[PDB]
């Protein structure tokens, strides 16, 4: 109702109407390199501040702050491996998918290994996971944003919402969406730092919230239930190692180990294997140019614990009995969920700490993360549509009419979407940012294993890959449905779920099913005849510089990835300043 | 103290990007 924040929201959509008219009116969306790859023609700037917005969410926001004020300051393993995960992106893989000359990922291993089969397999996985791991997360953490700040419907407001964001995906391609998450990136940092400020300035600065953190335990511990009764100690009284990252490997709620292997497998898939992230490396101008942008979106993924998880822990200082509620009675009562309401931790911050101007930034800041995530998923899943499976269809089509089917395929999605709400909507409390990260556990790592094998490994061949793939979903399917069967509950009310199920950390199953996918991938594949070196130029890390006639198991001025060696020195050295900036901030908080 | 975890972690990276260097130049050359 403000004067200021509505000027401020609308300022917002003059910028992003803006960009997206100055790009459509430069770029040409007449063809399918156009509309689906940008031109292949994106500088250093679009490169990274797109990576960074594709991946930053309302869930970010929604999620690492609830995370922080109910765990501490662990949850930043999750942003801060990316950077290490960033490099291999520029540095291993993309060269090889700039060498391979494919415009989706599933045309890679079409291209590597020759089946049919595996192109598809991959097609309708990825599709899922983007319904069920990206999609869900987005719809969610933006009903939480706008329950707690705004009040208004949570079924209408999502539908509003991914209306905009559908004609925002269909009007101009991936050039607009990039350009404009260049504005987009500049409104979330710009905005969650003002915010951080008037955190940090709250609780009295940062030694303020290292030395009020362990305290900030709720006054409301007895329940009115009978068989509740007293909340114990352990679940009501902050974790006692919350300020270190590196946590217990047998005991602790993201152990050590889990966190840095499972999430570099899992964390390997979602940016090395994954067409959402590697889109925007596929439209890049050169080799040289995505390294750059690799190491801007590298420097600013560390941005998200001074960001977000601090000020969640800031968050639970600020209002410990409603922030680190534990009696059922009480969570009904302050978010509307039984099991816990660490969720409003970043919503309240905005709703209780900013001025009359920049409560409306805040809100700008939130449908930026919503807006940018959901038009990159949106894409993505429009060229692994378009390009998969509607040419399997129909070979003969042609540029025009899969610029028809892609646009038509946005609109599927949001409906799909707008379907799926209700069930997302079923997941109570911060479980769902612990189901996300378990789906993806579970699903992912087979997909990492064949990669990895497929760019690295010559020897792996299409019999090897495609089982690989086939025996991790089955393995991981195991994990997955046995657990949804039993639920999760909370502290106060623990699952009845079988503890060898539950009790490895889902962050160990993704290790142990790696290597399980691998293994089975190499052995099926050393069982069977190979693929010679001539089916295989250009393909493989190893052949990334042939010069030498591929024959396909399946115009050069792309082939070639050499850069200029004094720009090559530069963002070499810059990754390794930029590693041990990384490093020496893991070890700070380990 | 914190500094001195960061300070090893970037000298252990430092020995380690060093170890990078001595194995691609005696067994890839
Ligand atoms: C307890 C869990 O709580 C949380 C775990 C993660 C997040 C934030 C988040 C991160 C990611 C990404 O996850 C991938 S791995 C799939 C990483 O590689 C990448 O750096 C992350 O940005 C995806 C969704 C979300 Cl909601 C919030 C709570
Ligand atoms: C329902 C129940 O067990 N209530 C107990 C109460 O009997 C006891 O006096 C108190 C002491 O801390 O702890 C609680
Ligand atoms: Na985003």
């Amino acid at each position: 109702d403000n004067p200021a924040d509505i000027l401020v929201i609308a300022a917002y959509f003059l910028l992003v109407i803006g960009v997206g008219l100055w790009s459509m009116c430069r770029t040409n969306r007449g063809t399918v390199g156009g509309y689906f790859l940008a031109g292949r023609s994106m500088v250093w700037w679009p490169v990274g501040a797109s990576l960074f917005a594709s991946n930053i969410g309302s869930g970010h926001f929604v999620g690492l702050a609830g995370t922080g004020a109910a765990s501490g300051l662990a949850v930043a393993g999750f942003e801060w491996n990316a950077l290490f995960v960033v490099l291999l992106l520029g540095w291993l893989f993309a060269p090889v998918y700039l060498t391979a000359g494919v415009i989706t990922m599933p045309q890679y291993l079409r291209k590597r290994f020759g089946g049919r089969r595996i192109r598809l397999y991959l097609s309708v996985l990825s599709l899922f996971l983007y319904i069920f791991t990206k999609i869900s997360v987005d719809m969610f953490s933006g009903a939480v944003f706008i329950q707690q700040a705004l009040g208004w419907n949570i079924y209408a407001s999502v539908i509003a919402l991914l209306g905009i964001t559908m004609i925002y995906t269909v009007t101009g391609g991936l050039a607009a969406l990039m350009y404009t998450d260049t504005v987009q990136t500049f409104v979330i940092l710009g905005g969650a730092c003002i915010l951080m400020g008037y955190a940090f300035h709250e609780v009295g600065g940062y030694s303020g919230l290292f030395d009020k953190y362990l305290g900030a335990a709720t006054s409301l511990t007895v329940s009115e239930d009978p068989a509740v009764g007293n909340i114990s100690s352990f679940c009501y009284r902050p974790r006692p190692d919350s300020y270190h990252l590196l946590r217990h490997p047998v005991t602790g709620d993201l152990p050590w180990p889990a966190l840095l292997l499972g999430l570099t497998i899992v964390s390997g898939w979602y940016w090395c294997s994954d067409q959402v992230i590697v889109q925007r490396c596929l439209a890049g101008k050169s080799l040289t140019h995505i390294k750059a942008g690799c190491i801007l979106c590298g420097y600013l993924k560390l941005t998200p614990m001074f960001l977000m998880v601090m000020p969640g822990m800031i968050s639970r200082i600020l209002y410990p009995d409603e922030v680190a509620c534990v009696v059922p009675e009480v969570c009904r009562r302050v978010c509307g969920t039984e099991v816990g309401c660490s969720n409003i931790a970043y919503p309240r911050l905005v709703v209780k700490l900013m001025p009359n101007g920049l409560r409306g930034l805040m809100l700008a800041v939130m449908l930026a993360a919503l807006m940018s995530s959901l038009a990159s998923i949106f894409n993505s899943s429009s060229t692994l549509f378009t390009m998969d499976i509607y040419t399997r269809l129909r070979p003969r089509a042609g540029d025009r009419e899969l610029l028809l089917v892609g646009r038509l395929w946005v609109v599927f999605i949001v409906v799909v979407s707008v379907a799926w709400l209700p069930v997302v909507q079923a997941a109570q409390g911060g479980q769902l940012f612990d189901y996300i990260q378990a789906v993806s556990s579970y699903l992912a790592p087979p997909v990492s294993a064949v990669f990895v094998l497929a760019l690295f490994v010559p020897r792996v061949n299409e019999q090897g890959a495609f089982w690989g793939l086939i025996g991790g979903l089955l393995m991981g399917l195991a994990r997955l449905i046995p657990e949804f069967s039993f639920g999760s509950g909370s502290c106060v009310q623990p699952s009845a779920c079988p503890a060898f199920l539950c009790g490895v950390h889902y962050l160990y199953f993704a290790i142990v099913l790696f290597f399980c996918s691998g293994l089975l991938t190499l052995t099926v594949s050393l069982c069977t005849a190979p693929i010679p070196r001539k089916h295989l130029h250009r393909l493989v890390f190893s052949l990334r510089h042939s010069k030498e006639e591929r024959e396909d198991l399946d115009a050069r001025r792309l082939e070639d990835i050499s850069e200029d060696p004094s720009w090559a020195r530069v963002v070499n050295l810059n990754a390794l300043l930029m590693m041990a900036v990384a490093v020496f901030l893991w070890g700070f908080y380990a | 103290q914190p500094w001195m975890q960061g300070l090893i972690a970037v000298a252990v990276f430092l020995v380690l990007v060093a170890i990078a260097f001595a194995v691609n130049h005696f067994w890839c050359q």
